[PDB]
């Protein structure tokens, strides 16, 4: 059984989400991201939009746990870009991947509503690490490139989505709770990935696009935990 | 009025928004809150979370807040 340790300085969630001058405290936001006192609207449903909210400084955490509560909403039954939530060496503040730079160092979860490829495996939830040296691929929706994946329609669910994203002992592991129930621990698998290198220190973050189509993203919530080995200390 | 006690409860569960009876440093941060610098907020609430957290889990809970 590992410690947990929650971590404000890595974390934001309502309800006075956004401070009086309309920063997100330990936060920063980006390209067309909005912050209220109930959730940041990652990427609006109007054109062409980006929008990425990274912590400050970098958590160096050997171990950890983030729970992303979060709405995407869209009038239709096909919606677009996505969201990204991200563990990266550097702040991907603007860029062309769902919203923030490519040729991360790190690890970034896709939440890929749009069928770029036309492979009828969508909404999709893919994980994607990378080095600094790989391109994102989108018009293949990172299927080159995915390190693990699963099909989750995230989408217009009666309540919030909530994605945990465990790295511990090496091995990252994605749960989702689809967003049927108001339990909030209704998690189901979703993908692993077991001896993953990801860097000793990075910046969390979440982002997300539209493109033609375009739904609204909603982060209600961003929470971060340390975790430590039976037997260890925090 | 109040009495101590009631007091001491009261002022716990004024910011605990979430009301899962745990004070989080986010809870703190809107208790301390023109505006300071993000690095006193940090110094401020990590201060706090070093006197009253005793379990290390980021949580103030009602016996670390009052002591006795
Ligand atoms: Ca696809
Ligand atoms: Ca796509
Ligand atoms: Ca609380
Ligand atoms: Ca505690």
């Amino acid at each position: 059984l590992p410690h947990r340790r929650f971590e404000y300085k890595y974390s934001f969630k309502g309800p006075h989400l956004v401070q009086s001058d309309g920063t997100v405290p330990f936060w920063a936001h980006a390209g067309n991201a909005i912050p209220s006192s109930d959730q940041i609207r990652v990427a609006p449903s109007l054109k062409s939009q980006r929008g990425s909210v990274w912590t400050k400084t970098k958590a160096a955490f050997e171990n950890w746990e983030v729970e992303v509560t979060f709405r995407v909403t869209g009038r239709g039954r096909i919606g677009a870009d996505g969201l990204a939530i991200w563990y990266a060496e550097n702040q991907g503040l603007e860029g062309p991947v769902f919203g923030s730079a490519d040729l991360w160092n790190g690890v970034g979860i896709f939440f890929d509503s749009f069928d770029n490829d036309g492979k009828k495996n969508n909404p999709a939830i893919v994980i994607i690490g990378n080095n600094g040296q790989i391109h994102y691929d989108h018009q293949n929706d990172g299927a080159s490139q995915a390190l693990a994946s699963c099909q989750r329609d995230f989408r217009n669910k009666p309540y919030p989505v909530r994605a945990k994203i465990t790295y511990y002992q090496n091995t990252l592991t994605v749960m989702i709770n689809n967003g049927f129930t108001p339990d909030k621990n209704d998690y189901e698998f979703c993908a692993k990935v077991e001896n993953m290198i990801i860097p000793a220190q990075g910046h969390f973050g979440i982002s997300a696009a539209t493109g033609g189509l375009a739904d609204d993203h909603d982060v209600l919530s961003f929470l971060t935990f340390q975790l430590t080995e039976p037997g260890k200390e925090p | 009025e109040m009495s101590p006690q009631e007091l001491q409860l009261h002022y716990f569960k004024m910011h605990d928004y979430d009301g899962n009876n745990l004070l989080d440093g986010l809870e703190l941060s809107t208790a301390i809150t023109p505006l300071m610098s993000e690095d006193e907020l940090i110094n401020i609430i990590d201060g706090v979370l070093r006197d009253d957290d005793k379990n290390n889990d980021g949580y103030i809970d009602y016996a670390e807040f009052a002591k006795s």
